[PDB]
Parts: C-alpha cells; structure tokens; sequence
C-alpha cells in the first residue's frame, strides 16, 4: 500500500505543470494560424505570378 | 535491371537527394548532374523535364538528348559528347554525375552503324569493339589526385536486362569495367516493392570509403539480418522452430522499412535512426501496417524531442558512444507510445 | 524549446503506465503533439514573405500588375489578427486542474505519514503469544456481538474456522 | 503414485488417493495399494494428489496398481465437470431412439452416461 | 497402398481388407472399429497369434517396419504373474483386456505408422526436389549448349552472305 501511494503523491504536483504546459503549448499553435494566412498568400501570389 | 520498370527512376531519386547537397556551398558536394537520354522518346524526357523542373533540379541538370527518331551515329556519340562535358567540371575539381542511360540503346545503335558501315557483326551480332567503346567511355569517371584537382566524374551506367539476361555480352562486359553493379529484381518490382532490388546481386567494390562512418557502424547488422531473413525463407514456405520465426520477423520489419514511394529523397541523418531502430528490433513490435506510420512520426518526434540530435549526427558524421546513448533512449521512448 | 513540453510528456506516459484511468487523456496528448508538430512543419515550410518583384518583376514585360500584388500583398499586410485570445478559458482549466492536484497531493501525502506511522505501530505493538480473548473483545465488541447472534441462530460453527484451523475430532 | 495416461493426453503421468469406478463397484488407491487389474467402469473419478482433488469424466478403460505402486489408468479420453442440460435433453431424444434396437444398446449406454454425470 | 503391394504377393491371404483409413491421422474411432470387425469377422482370439506391423519411426529421418504381438485372452489366461494382479473370476479380465488392448496397440501401432509416413513424405519430397534440381540444371546445360549453336550457324551465314 505504502509502494502505491507514494507513486500518487510525486504525480499530483508534476501532473499540474503538463497540465500547463500543453494547454499552453495549444494557445501558441494558434497563432501559428496566422503564420498560415501569410504563408498561404505567399504561394498563391507566385502562382499567378508564373502564369504571368 | 529490367527494362522501364521506372529504371529511369531509380536514377533520377539519386538526382533529387543530390539537390539537398548540391544547395550545400562545398563544390564537392556541388555535383552537377547530367541526364544522358539516349534514344528516350521525347516525352519520356519531357516527364523528367517536368519532374525535374518540379523538384527544382533543373539549375545544375544537363540533359544531353539524343531521342529515339535521332539518328544513330548521334546516339553513338552522345555519351562521349556527355562525357567532354563532365571533363570540364571534373578538371576545374568540381564533382558531378553522369548517369548513361541506356548504353544497350547505345550499342544497337553502334551495331546500325557498323553494319551500315559494313564493319563485320560479333558475337552476339554486336561488333567486337563494342568491349572498347564501353571501356573508353567508363574510364573517364574518375575521382582524380589532388595534384590534378580533387574533383571527379562520377557515373552510374543503366543498362536494360533483356528478362535478366545478364550473360549477354553488354552486360558481361560492363560488368567487368564497372566497380559493383545494382540488379533490380524484377519479381520483387512485380510483387509491388519500389525501389525493386535484390542485394544479394547488388554489390560495391569501391566499399566503406565511399559510406557514411556511422552509416557504417549501424548497417554491418542490416546487411546480415536481410540476409538471413532471405535464406530463412524457405523455412517458412512449414511448420518450424520459433528462431527461424524470430528471424523472420525482423527481417519482414527490415524488408517493409527499406520500401519507399519513389521520388521521395531521404537525408543522411534520417536514414540512420530508421536503420538504428530496425537493427535494434524494436520495430519487431511494430506491426506491418503501422510501420509506415512509425517512420515519419519517429522523424518529427526526434525533431521535437532534439532535432539537435539529428543535427550532431550530421555534423559528427559519426555515431558517439553519447549520440548511440541518447538514440537508444529516444528510440525506445518513441516506440513505446 | 518544445523539449520541454515533451520531456513531461513521456514521463507522464511512463506515469500513466503506473496509474491508468485515461480514456481519451492520451488522445488530448496526442493531440496536442500534432498541432504542435503542424506548426513546426508550417514554420519551416512558409513562403518568401513578399513577391520576389526585384527579379520577376524586371523578369515581366507585363509589368504593374506584380506592382499590383505587390501592393495588394502589402494592402492585406493585416493577413489576419491575433489568434491569442485564450486568457480566460486557459485560466479556467488552470483554476480547476490546481483544485484538483492541490486536494489529491494533500490526502496522499497525509496517508503516507499515516502508512509510517501504521507499518510502525505494527511493529512497536503486536502479541505473539499471549493476549487474553477479553483484549480482542475490548479490541472489537463484533466478536461478542457475532458470539451472542451465533448462539441466538443456533450455528455453533463458524464458518472458515474449519478452513485454517482443521478439524480435530474424535470421528 | 499414479500414471493416467490417454491416447490424448497425459493426464497425471505422489498422487495420494485415487477414487475409481471399476466393475468392482468403486475402489480406492491409497499409497501402497495391492497390486489388481480392475477393469474401470465408465465412471466419476476423483484424483488427489495431496488434499487437493480434481475430477475427472472418464472413458472406463483399465486400471492397474502395478507392484512398483504405479497406478496405469488407461483410458481413452476423460475432469469432466467443465463439459456440463441439453445433453439430457438429447439424452432423453437417444432414448427414444432406444426403440431403434446395437442402436437401443448403444442408446442405453449414452443414457447410462446421463445419469453418471448428472449425479454432478 | 499396403493392400496393393501384398495383394500381388498373395491375394488368397487377404481376407479382410481395411480401407478409407489412410486420409485421416489415427483415431481411437477408427481402431475400436476395426478391432471389432478384426474380432467379429476374423475370429481372431482362435487365431494362434495376432500380429500387427506398423512403421517405427526409428529417427525423424528414418523408419524401420516394425511389428509387435497382440497377446490374446489365452497369454493373458496362462501368464503366472496374474495373482500379484488379483481379479476375480466374475468380469473375465481376459475377455475384456484382450479386446481392449486390441484397440489400445493397434491405436498405437497406427500412430507410430502414420508419424513414421509423414515424416518420411517429407524428407522424401524434399529430395525429390533436390533430384529435380540437378535434372533441371543437366537440361539447362544442354539448352545453352544448343543455343550457342544456333548462334554459330547465325553467324556462319552472315559472313557468307557479306562475302558475296
């Protein structure tokens, strides 16, 4: 018993910082959208621009 | 190997990869391919123009084309027309790649010549000479002394099997010239796995000094495991022993992995965690359908995890006993999930 | 850098390898590594950011036009506004999440002491031989009360007692 | 010792009391039994081997205490327990079919065996 | 295919014959069957001895024919040590014994045969693959053999038409 609930109390705290940071990590792929909208405008200008 | 099973493609692979070193601003490592189209029908080198032009290759391509309506005496003299070319940038101590496709064309077209010119026929109704016109033009690929300019030609003939007949007298000639040969299997080709090659008739006598230092310490094993996967096969066309299974596993893992859809190049660095791993067996576990998946998910965990990793690899060129230590571990967290 | 991220990662999945409740949990993980990696392939992917118009405008013939999306490029400079805007709902999760961990790392840690001190009073307290049938009723009065109920039902064997202490009979 | 043996399996290759039904009724072999062939009968055997006791269906076959105290049971397949109504029902049905005279004999047999496992 | 090789031999000696067994590996079916057809149609506890020969399968890559004898109700009537297997005159041992090792070695001797055939069907095939390996490769020398040949002539008659 003594084995299973020491595994439980270094997990509680460390779980709290993942927690974090992958919540974290999601909020600056969203702005990676916007990158997209640049990337994106990028690409099709030098398609119209070959065509030309 | 046999004829247009994408031999052309095979070769043109090797021209894609090249594009990544070429980019490089070492000029040894700027090799200037060249593309002898000989006696390639129009739009066939017009599907590797267009290839060529999409994976940005053409801007150090030389497509030397003698077509299939041009004439003979051109198609006689289109390698060695390519091979002056190759000169000037071996001398001026660049490197490059001359890749002769196909010197079988070549030689009927030498024969319609000869035959034209009267010149008697040989054995297997081509000329005699032929064994010197093929001599003459393999030695101008050459990695030449440094009093004479580090730089190189570097050539891979592709000769067309007429259902493998590699007996006939251009095959057996070339063969002897040539420093190793690759044997495309045709079977395998059949049985749907591009590149088609069996590596128990491919061999390289120009060896180890011509691989990768670490590519080296971790495909001694890959060499042997395939070949007893190979000779392990028969004893699976029966009821038998568990250890012939377990080599039959990490063979078919091996087998599966150096599948590749063609015209996708692969760098150095990402070629040696995939061997690192298969050699290591962990993708035993890995089932078949899955193993595909694995590949490039363990390419972009190792470039989240340490894309350092991958970078120290390159640049050591070597595998440290630190680089193997931390690659263990990253393997075996990667394959874990 | 994303290292980071992912060394908890891999040791919450060997964590998660100790306790398993997790359904979809390893989905979100996963999930959250895919975009992190699609952001990645993104960055490294992403286009010259303006028209090479230095050489395939004075490539063009038909100029004015690559002056257009020139200026067009620079017109939609806004290509679209932030996408930072989570401030409220990561806090929320954040609130609940700390809650969470906070209430579970105080009970275990309460119960370990406690688990010390039991493993110890076991140890420091404990006849072997001797102890007066009086000090287990004292110790739980269910005995006297499964005696007087037993006695009441008329079962005057106790089912089990044959099953660690055989039977010794005369037959 | 004991040595139950099939044309199968090899079931129990000291196995203290052995609990047999033979044509001699039932027989017990405990240690040191004496020496006898007895022809099992179709039975409910119990086996144990220590105080532990399993239970097989058996075949009836040949039982022999051997003077080196090896009981060989020979039997052709046999615990029975796990196999377990609609073999009763079907039972009943080969009953019937008892009309049908080897048949009514083999029938009797089978109804034999219903009721030898249905004691379980 | 037993029944053949000894039926030229001698076909008067064969009595009963036994067939639709050979498909299938050995079952206690099969033996307890043809053990009472052996014992109802043959009378075979009247016949002096009974023997039964079957294959050994001495190594996995050997078989040696081996046979044993079925002891009948009368060995097992006249062997001494029958007292220190104590039986009582009701439930005739013998009678039951002797039909009941009928079917017990002949299940025996079955299994023992047909582990020795597919052992042997194995080994043997393997080497008549390996026997069709050399024919192939004999034929092969003779078609290269050939196949020059007609390229000598070939070229015979290219240098004899350029001649002219």
């Amino acid at each position: 018993r003594i084995d299973s609930v020491s595994q439980l109390q270094n997990v509680a705290e460390t779980t709290k910082v993942l927690f974090d940071v992958s919540k974290e990590t999601v909020e600056l792929e969203s702005e990676a959208f916007e990158l997209k909208q640049k990337v994106e405008l990028a690409h099709e200008a030098k398609a119209v621009l070959d065509s030309w | 190997g046999d004829r247009q099973t994408g031999k052309t493609a095979v070769a043109l692979d090797t021209i894609l990869n090249q594009k990544r070193w070429n980019n490089g601003s070492d000029e040894s490592k700027k090799l200037y391919c060249v593309y002898v189209a000989v006696g390639q029908k129009r739009s066939t080198v017009a599907q590797l123009v267009q290839t060529l032009e999409q994976h940005d290759a053409m801007k150090y391509s030389i497509i030397v084309a003698a077509t299939a309506s041009e004439a003979a005496p051109l198609q006689y003299l289109a390698p060695f027309t390519a091979a002056s070319i190759g000169e000037w940038f071996r001398d001026n101590g660049k490197h490059a790649l001359i890749v002769y496709d196909d010197l079988s064309k070549q030689a009927v077209a030498y024969r319609q010549l000869s035959l034209l010119l009267r010149r008697p026929p040989g054995r297997e109704a081509y000329p005699g000479d032929v064994f010197y016109l093929h001599s003459r033009l393999l030695e101008r690929a050459a990695k030449l002394s440094e009093k004479e300019g580090s730089g190189s030609l570097t050539a891979l003939p592709v000769i067309e099997t007429q259902g493998g007949d590699v007996s006939a007298y251009i095959p057996t000639n070339v063969i002897s010239i040539t420093d190793g040969q690759i044997f495309l299997e045709a079977e395998l080709f059949y049985k749907g796995i591009r590149p088609a090659i069996n590596v128990g008739l491919s061999v390289s006598r120009v060896g180890s000094a011509a691989q990768v230092k670490a590519l080296k310490q971790v495909a001694g094993s890959l060499k042997l495991f395939l070949a007893q996967y190979r000779e392990v096969a028969a004893f699976a066309q029966s009821d038998l022993d568990a250890s012939t299974k377990q080599t039959l596993v990490r063979g078919e893992r091996l087998t599966q992995l150096l599948k590749q859809n063609q015209y996708s190049p692969l760098a150095t660095e990402e070629q040696v965690p995939l061997i690192y791993a298969g050699v290591n067996g962990h993708l035993d576990g890995i089932e078949l359908s899955r193993i595909g998946e694995f590949e490039s998910s363990f390419l972009s965990y190792l470039k989240s995890n340490h894309n350092e990793l991958l970078t120290e690899i390159r640049e050591k060129g070597e595998l440290s006993k630190e680089l193997l230590a931390s690659l263990k571990s990253a393997t075996e967290s990667f394959v874990a999930t | 850098a994303k290292s980071a991220a992912n060394k908890l990662d891999w040791a919450k999945v060997i964590s998660s390898l100790r306790i398993t409740g997790s359904t979809a949990t390893q989905l979100s993980s996963f999930k959250k590594r895919n975009d992190e990696a699609r952001r990645q392939l993104l960055e490294l992917q992403s286009q010259p950011t303006e028209v090479d118009f230095s050489h395939y405008r004075s490539v063009l013939k038909n100029t004015s036009v690559i002056d257009k999306i020139e200026s067009y490029v620079k017109q939609y400079k806004p290509v679209k506004i932030d996408a930072s805007k989570q401030l409220q709902v990561i806090e929320s999760f954040e609130k609940h999440a700390m809650t969470n961990a906070k209430e579970t790392e105080s009970l275990v840690s309460k119960e370990l002491k406690d688990l010390q001190s039991t493993l110890d009073n076991i140890q420091s307290a404990r006849p072997f031989d001797e102890l007066t049938v009086d000090d287990l009723t004292k110790i739980k009065p269910e005995i006297d009360a499964k005696v007087e109920e037993m006695v009441k039902k008329g079962k005057w064997d106790v089912p089990g007692y044959k099953d660690r202490f055989g039977n010794l009979n005369v037959m | 010792k004991l040595q139950f043996a099939l044309p199968h399996e090899t079931l129990y290759s000291e196995v203290t009391q052995v609990n047999l039904p033979a044509k001699s009724g039932r027989i017990g072999v405990l240690a040191n039994h004496v020496p006898t062939v007895e022809q099992l009968l179709p039975g409910v055997v119990e086996v144990m081997e220590g105080s532990n006791s399993k239970k097989f269906f058996i075949s009836g076959g040949f039982a022999t205490v051997q003077p080196d105290s090896q009981l060989c049971v020979t039997a052709i397949e046999a615990p029975l327990e796990s196999f377990s109504e609609n073999i009763k029902n079907l039972l009943a049905e080969a009953k019937k079919n008892v009309s049908s005279s080897r048949e009514a004999a083999e029938a009797a047999i089978q109804v034999e065996v219903l009721e030898n496992l249905q004691s379980v | 295919k037993i029944k053949m090789q000894l039926l030229r031999t001698h076909p008067n000696n064969i009595k009963l014959s036994i067939n639709g067994i050979g498909k299938d590996a050995p079952t206690f079916q099969e033996s307890a069957l043809i053990a009472d057809k052996l014992l109802s149609v043959m009378k075979a506890g009247t016949y002096p001895k009974i023997s039964i020969f079957y294959n050994d399968p001495v190594s996995s890559l050997s078989f040696e024919p081996s046979e044993k004898p079925i002891f009948n109700a009368k060995t097992i009537e006249q062997s001494p040590s029958f007292g220190k297997f104590e039986i009582d005159t009701d439930a005739n041992v013998p009678r039951d014994l002797f039909e009941y090792t009928l079917a017990n070695q002949m299940l025996t001797a079955m299994a023992q045969g047909y582990a020795a055939e597919i052992s042997a069907r194995r080994n043997a095939m393997d080497n008549a693959s390996k026997n069709a390996g050399d024919m192939i490769n004999r034929y092969s020398i003779l078609y290269n053999r050939t196949r020059q040949a007609v390229i000598t002539n070939e070229l015979v008659d290219i240098i004899t038409g350029a001649s002219s």
